[PDB]
């Protein structure tokens, strides 16, 4: 309910990554990655971020986690939580809270960097008169400039199809 | 964040509804597997295609015509490949 | 026949008739009788920002035209 | 022949073959390129006064410059 | 496994290596490594044993995390001075992550735990193509980004690669694990020179690829996995014996034979700096990694192990394979000592 | 009736294409009129933009000259950069010490309006 | 007033779902010869509201103490998708003027597939779980076809903005330049609503999610291919004719629900891939290659 | 480094064109017709030298040209220009195709008396 | 230094450790690799958005389509491993020894 | 090796994605355009080491354009001094909306 909304969504993003990086059951991992992908889409849309951030949400949370949970469920289940997972989640939460505290009550945080501690509404553009939605025209390339690029991308996709059928018993 | 306001209001409405509904009672097939991966690959090529209508105006329309037809023609090549090589059957 | 089923379809269509009319009524009611200014691009938003700045009431519906020149 | 075996596939190949061939032979592709080129997104900038060009007209009403007319002329 | 499909997959391996070589943009470097992975997985599992399945699994996990670490280093590079050119980097952390990604990509001693395992459970054609192309293609990228590397990275990984690929290797009777440990030793020998003169690195790459092609061709002529099978190939045919002799002694790096041109020219353009303790340490470890070559030779063609019969039955049927290119590569790999001024073929 | 149904389907299809072509060309005429609007309108808005950002810069430098008189070093209008060019400000040079409402209306206003 | 706009969106949809249940049951009763039932309530309305409160107050026979988190997240996700996804649908002036909304519709359809998978996993390792896995497959194999067809019918809009769609649909409709593509899209909507011919608790809430998804796809149909001319300073006319076309298409959706047998799953996947997917490719490449033929590329503003 | 130089508010005060966006969008083409002969000096200044705090004099000149144009459209024909911009005002995003009758009225007016 | 970059790089290191240390499963490891992919996607996309570097906005979409087909290959390999066994543990891969 | 069939065939497949200040699809600039134009025109025909020792100033200028490190440092010090003197109790400040 304040200005630091990109920071708050980044904090819940790191919350979700820890929440499935503590190695749970893989369907709970898929749930945690769904939460992380939703709030990361929120981050990239708050930088705006109109086209591409919701574009990938159709793929990343529209075409990937379905197959992930699919092959999760039909391969194995192992119906039983464990103390090591809860301990790793507590250590991840403690690392999160310690980084937040040393961003709040200090100036800079060094891993080997100098992060200026304030929610970045700045830097940001000074409202330039587009009238063409810059990133949409960006992705509206690949077709008048992307000669070699879409050729090798579609080529690798065709090879992906033939690789999948060969490994799953070509022909 | 206004759609976040809408989403939060509807999530709270649905959550209060479900909590009232629950706190007031008063093997495997490989043929199943290939459909998901085939979905995955063709949906990735959909993600390549679908920024075409944002692209529909430019200086070089023939290059866009050529590469867009190459994209859909490769999609048809892969589909017809697994069609002829008896993959997606039962 | 269908002489008796048209009341059910009619009331369900009225249930599909209220929300767009209420939304259009609230858009006309919450902008001083104006249609709501959409902002697809950065240009229309900058033009809307100077609109809400030259109001004085910090509200972009008044639009105070042509009698502010003299 | 093949029309009775798999008809929808043959119809798809036929409409696909006209989708490949047909954009060459057309009286409208150069019109498409002209319509698509001649829409100004950014500002057409002024430039330095004279190299004594018989072009670059000093007034936007002056007809000495390359303009479009075939929008209105069908 | 249709021949059209194999021609397509080998053409995609060629295309991945060409896209690695030819581009001036980081996205095509990542796409080249990635397409090389995606194409080199079904050269493995040409059989259907679970050995090849688990080997392709191990290779996929290590190769893919190396690719993701590479992409992390490139995104840090664009966080700093922002352009997608293949040149000097602008962060020691980014160059650190990138050299560790390429070190996992082609094998160093903290990273080599996938190499003998993935070479054990695959046939010899897949091992040949993965060794040659997967150790060829990232050397181009290191050759392009050499002016911006912290030296302790490359040199610690190279020293450790030579000594671990030496020490691990005196305890394997399998053929493929011997060849994999030899690959690790030669990756170390190429990497240690890279900040000094990279012509030596590319020439050592050419020599090691020709040597490995001769080695795997002399194992493709007669299906062997252990040294006992090598002694039975002593019994069936005599020319395979002397060529295993000469190519093993040229893997060892002895002066009249053409495996000494890589080591000694590296010694030259290493010691025209003031580094002397590092050449003598590397070359004593080059004395060390010759012993398993020498016991291999004692098994094959110098002593003679007693052979089972049915060689009496195998004598009627001559070795009617086709070799890829055995005699040309043999005489070019072993008789190429006095053409050391073909060093300057390369600039 | 199969040939006749095919014929009437292709006829209705071609009629739809012809009408859609005509309406899209008139639509392109109207979009070129919109471009004329933004072109002829622009320099007045550019002048107002320049005056407003120079006004906030002079105000904020005077604010800094008040607020930092108790520190060593610190000249009042220190260019961070070395070359003497008008670099575009970063909205932190512009919208600083404003406390909340106006900076949320100006920075993130377009992103979560409409 | 914006939360009041939210409430005036989300209050009529629940009444819309329950009265859709009465309308579908009584129009089955006046297609198939069962002239009724209408005794409970005058013309049958108190029977749907009592059916809603009956599914509210029903004795549980309670099996449901298994995997609390998944069992509380599957119906909540299905209902929040089905109840939030009329926001970009442009009943005359939409609730949020999203710059791109049809891709947002497709993303929420895939999240509904996630909720189906979560209920299938919460169905406790069963032949019902295998049937739910087949339902996931026959729901996921049509978001290819629906997205590609949607792409080609918005290629005549030029932009995703959907107000440009209501601009394009004034002279003629979008059924005439694409009738086979709209036919295949309608069949894809029959597949995505998971109903005939294409086939634990709270069953009432997954029921709610199904029917709100159907009315979403019908309103999205009526915007996408049909409609009337919008008039400013008179939105009520567009509301009238839009509601009439959506109601007629929903009754025709019932009219196809009644009179067809179900399909075997082999025939369903064979049908999808080997009949729709090359024909979608061919119609889509022809709708790509047509604006270069007719000098009509649509104005992305 | 060398500190920045900014003009103070002894110079950065021209009487602004205090009309809103609707009428300023509606009056575009005639603003391009009579005026906007000397604005291209301003715009050429801005595009050649990438420095505002340099071309502000020509910004003052284009601002007084716009204010004189609107004073001339207030003095002469006509009064239903108010009708024209209040007709284009409530039409959502300003299409030039909705209120075209009064555009024809305004064109006949301006051809009659200006 | 755009503070959100700090927590997103932190999330990258979190997902990297989740990839590297992993117990008795491969689906969770591949899913953490997918999370690391998402981290690279978000980080590169915030960079390209704030820098207005418009022509090379192909990096996020091409990064994600290529690493998505990587994930598809990994799922096919996991299905092959679980086909030649009963389960898909990190255990029972103990053959083909070093 | 760094083969240059890229340059031999005369195909600009990889010289447009590569750097800033190229030809964008609509002819638009970048955020730090002129900084890279001056830096590249400083270090064009230079052997990448005296390019370090001579074109360093414009490179640091471009880096502080890109990340804006020191400018955010200055803004942060301004806000911290603002906080300590408003806690001390001098001039509850009317620079916003007034003087
Ligand atoms: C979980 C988050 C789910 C977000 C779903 C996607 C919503 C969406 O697309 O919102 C778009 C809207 C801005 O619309 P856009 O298309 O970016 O147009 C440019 C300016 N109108 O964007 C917005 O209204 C703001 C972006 C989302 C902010 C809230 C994130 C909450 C988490």
């Amino acid at each position: 309910m304040m200005t630091y909304i990109v920071f708050i969504l980044s904090i819940i993003f790191v919350m979700g990554f820890v929440g499935f990086s503590s190695k749970p059951s893989p369907i709970y991992g898929g749930l945690g990655l769904i939460v992380s992908g939703g709030v990361g889409c929120g981050i990239v849309l708050n930088f705006g971020g109109s086209f591409l951030g919701l574009m990938v949400f159709l793929i990343y949370l529209g075409g990937m986690m379905v197959v992930f949970g699919y092959t999760t469920a039909m391969a194995t289940e192992q119906y039983p939580s464990n103390k090591v997972v809860l301990g790793t989640f507590i250590t991840g939460l403690l690392m999160e809270f310690l980084m937040v505290y040393y961003v709040l009550k200090d100036k800079e945080v060094e891993i080997v960097f100098k992060f200026n501690g304030m929610g970045d509404w700045v830097i940001y553009d000074t409202g330039d008169s587009g009238f063409f939605s810059e990133e949409a025209m960006g992705i509206a390339a690949l077709y008048s400039y992307g000669t070699w690029l879409v050729i090798v991308t579609g080529w690798s996709l065709l090879i992906g199809v033939v690789v999948i059928m060969e490994i799953t018993r070509g022909n | 964040m206004n759609l976040m306001i809408t989403l939060l209001t509807n999530f709270t409405l649905a959550t209060l509804l479900v909590t009232i509904a629950f706190w007031l009672p008063q093997p495997f097939s490989m043929k199943f597997f290939l459909v998901a991966i085939t979905f995955l690959l063709f949906d990735l090529e959909i993600a390549l295609l679908l920024p075409l209508p944002w692209a529909s105006q430019t200086t070089n329309l023939n290059t866009m015509l050529t590469m867009a037809l190459l994209l859909i023609f490769l999609l048809a090549v892969s589909l017809a490949y697994e069609w002829t090589q008896k993959g997606l059957e039962w | 026949m269908w002489f008796e089923v048209l009341p059910g379809i009619a009331v369900m269509g009225v249930c599909l008739f209220i929300p767009g009319m209420a939304t259009a009524r609230i858009h006309r009611f919450s902008n001083g009788g104006r249609e709501k200014r959409v902002a697809h691009y950065s240009y229309q938003w900058y033009l809307m920002e100077r609109d809400r700045r030259v109001s004085g009431v910090n509200r972009y519906y008044v639009s105070k035209g042509l009698e502010n020149i003299d | 022949n093949v029309w009775a075996k798999e008809p929808v596939l043959v119809a798809s190949f036929a409409i696909a073959g006209l989708a490949v061939i047909l954009p060459t032979l057309s009286p409208y592709t150069k019109y498409s390129l002209m319509i698509n080129r001649a829409t100004p997104y950014n500002y057409p900038v002024p430039l330095r006064d004279d190299g004594n060009m018989p072009d670059v007209p000093s007034h936007p009403q002056d007809p000495q410059g390359p303009s479009l007319e075939w929008l209105k002329r069908l | 496994m249709n021949p059209i499909i194999l021609i397509i997959i080998l053409m995609t391996v060629m295309l991945g290596t060409i896209i690695v070589m030819i581009s001036t943009h980081w996205l095509l470097i990542w796409i080249g490594f990635e397409m090389n992975m995606l194409a080199i997985i079904p050269i493995m599992m040409k059989k259907h044993n679970p050995r090849a399945t688990e080997a392709s699994t191990k290779y996929f996990l290590t190769q893919s995390t190396a690719s993701m670490l590479l992409m992390m280093a490139i995104i840090i590079n664009l966080m700093f001075s922002g352009q997608w050119t293949v040149m000097k980097l602008f962060n020691p952390m980014a160059s650190m992550l990138m050299t560790m990604a390429l070190a996992m990509k082609l094998g160093m001693a903290p990273f080599h735990f996938w190499v003998p395992e993935v070479t054990q459970g695959i046939p010899l054609s897949s091992g040949l193509i993965l060794l040659t192309w997967q150790k060829l293609a990232p050397m181009s990228v290191l050759y392009q980004i050499l002016p911006s590397i912290n030296l302790d990275l490359i040199l610690t990984l190279s020293i450790l690669s030579i000594t671990i690929g030496g020490w691990g290797g005196l305890n394997q009777t399998q053929l493929r694990k011997i060849m994999a440990y030899s690959s690790i030793a030669h990756m170390g020998w190429m990497t240690a020179v890279l900040l000094y003169n990279p012509t030596m690195t590319l020439l050592n790459l050419i020599i090691y690829i020709i040597m490995t092609s001769t080695m795997f061709t002399l194992f493709m002529a007669n299906s062997t996995t252990t040294t006992l099978s090598l002694s039975h190939t002593w019994n069936k045919a005599p020319i395979m014996t002397i060529l295993v002799l000469i190519t093993l002694l040229s893997m060892g790096g002895l002066p009249p034979l053409s495996g000494f041109m890589p080591k000694w020219m590296i010694i030259q353009e290493m010691t025209k700096n003031d580094s002397i303790i590092l050449p003598t340490l590397m070359a004593i470890t080059a004395l060390l990694n010759l012993y398993f070559y020498m016991r291999l030779t004692y098994s094959t063609a110098l002593t003679m192990f007693p052979s089972t019969n049915n060689m009496k039955m195998k004598w009627q049927f001559p070795t009617t394979k086709r070799m890829t290119l055995l005699p040309t590569m043999t005489v070019l790999s072993t008789m190429l000592l006095p053409l050391t001024p073909i060093l300057s073929i390369l600039e | 009736s199969g040939y006749s149904m095919f014929a009437v389907g292709i006829g209705a299809l071609l009629f739809g294409y012809w009408s859609m072509m005509r309406w899209n060309r008139e639509r392109r005429r109207l979009q070129i009129e919109d471009f004329e609007a933004r072109i002829a309108l622009m320099p007045l808005l550019q002048a107002e933009k320049d005056r407003r950002v120079l006004q906030m810069l002079r105000e904020n430098l005077e604010e800094e000259a008040t607020i930092m008189k108790d520190v060593p070093g610190w000249k009042v209008g220190e260019s961070v950069f070395h070359t003497t060019r008008w670099v575009t400000p970063m909205m932190g040079e512009l919208y600083g010490l404003r406390t909340g409402e106006e900076i949320l209306s100006s920075t993130y206003g377009f992103i979560w309006y409409t | 007033m914006f939360m009041i706009n939210v409430l005036t969106l989300i209050i009529p949809i629940l009444l819309a779902v329950a009265f859709l249940t009465l309308v579908e049951r009584k129009v089955l009763g006046y297609m198939q010869f069962r002239k009724g039932p209408n005794v409970v309530g005058p013309y049958g309305l108190l029977q749907p509201i009592a059916d809603a409160i009956k599914l509210f107050i029903k004795e549980p026979l309670r099996p449901a103490t298994s995997s609390i988190s998944m069992f509380i997240l599957a119906p909540i996700l299905a209902l929040t998708l089905a109840l939030t996804m009329w926001i970009p649908l442009p009943m005359p002036y939409p609730l949020i003027n999203m710059n791109l909304g049809v891709l947002f519709m497709l993303a929420m359809s895939s999240l509904a597939v996630y909720s189906i998978l979560w209920s299938g996993w919460a169905s406790n390792s069963k032949y019902a779980l295998i049937g739910a896995l087949r339902a996931v497959a026959q729901t996921i194999s049509y978001e290819v076809t629906l997205a590609i067809i949607l792409l080609s019918v918005l290629l005549m809009n030029g932009s995703f903005t959907l107000s440009t769609l209501i601009i394009t649909q004034e002279q003629v409709w979008l059924i005439f330049p694409a009738w086979p593509l709209a036919m295949m899209w309608f069949i894809s909507t029959l597949a995505e609503t998971n109903r005939a011919p294409f086939d634990a608790g709270p069953f009432a809430l997954f029921f709610m999610a199904e029917y709100a998804n159907i009315i979403m796809m019908n309103i999205f149909t009526t915007t996408l291919f049909l409609g009337a001319f919008h008039n400013p300073y008179m939105p009520e006319l567009y509301t009238i004719n839009f509601t009439i076309k959506s109601l007629l298409l929903s009754i025709t959706f019932l009219w196809i629900r009644a009179s067809y047998p179900r399909f075997r799953y082999d025939q369903l996947m064979h049908l999808l891939w080997k009949n729709f997917l090359p024909l979608t490719l061919a119609l889509c490449m022809w709708h790509v290659s047509l604006p270069i033929l007719l000098s009509s590329i649509p104005p992305q503003t | 480094p060398g500190i920045v130089e900014l003009p103070s508010l002894e110079d950065l005060k021209v009487q602004e064109v205090k009309v809103s966006s609707s009428v300023l969008k509606a009056a575009a083409h005639h603003y391009g017709a009579q005026c906007d002969k000397p604005n291209k000096e301003f715009m050429l200044c801005r595009w050649e030298e990438k420095d505002p705090r340099r071309c502000l004099e020509e910004g003052k000149l284009v601002n007084q040209c716009a204010l004189e144009f609107f004073r001339q459209i207030k003095r002469h024909c006509a009064e239903p220009f108010t009708e024209y911009w209040t007709c284009i005002d409530y039409s959502g995003l300003q299409l030039f195709r909705r209120c075209r009758k009064e555009q024809a009225q305004f064109d006949k007016c301006v051809l009659d008396k200006l | 230094m755009s503070l959100v970059y700090m927590n997103i790089m932190m999330a990258f290191t979190v997902s990297l450790t989740g990839l590297l240390m992993y117990r008795s499963h491969l689906m969770s490891s591949l899913l953490c690799l997918e999370g690391m992919m998402l981290s690279l996607f978000i980080l590169a996309t915030l960079m390209i958005l704030n820098s207005h570097f418009t022509l090379a906005s192909m990096m996020p979409i091409i990064l994600l389509v290529f690493a998505a087909c990587e994930a598809a290959l990994g799922l096919s390999l996991l299905v092959m491993v679980s086909n030649t066994y009963g389960t898909d543990y990190v255990q029972n891969l103990n053959l083909l020894q070093c | 090796p760094f083969f240059d069939v890229q340059k031999k065939l005369g195909v600009d497949l990889d010289h447009w994605m590569t750097i800033q200040s190229a030809e964008q699809p609509h002819r638009i600039p970048a955020r730090c355009h002129a900084f890279e134009k001056e830096w590249i025109e400083c270090a064009h025909g230079i052997g990448s080491i005296r390019a370090e020792k001579e074109c360093k100033i414009e490179f640091e200028d471009f880096r502080e354009c890109l990340l804006r490190q020191k400018t955010m440092k200055r803004l942060n010090a301004i806000k911290r001094q603002r906080d300590k003197l408003i806690k001390e109790g001098k001039y509850t400040p009317p620079p916003h909306h007034s003087g």
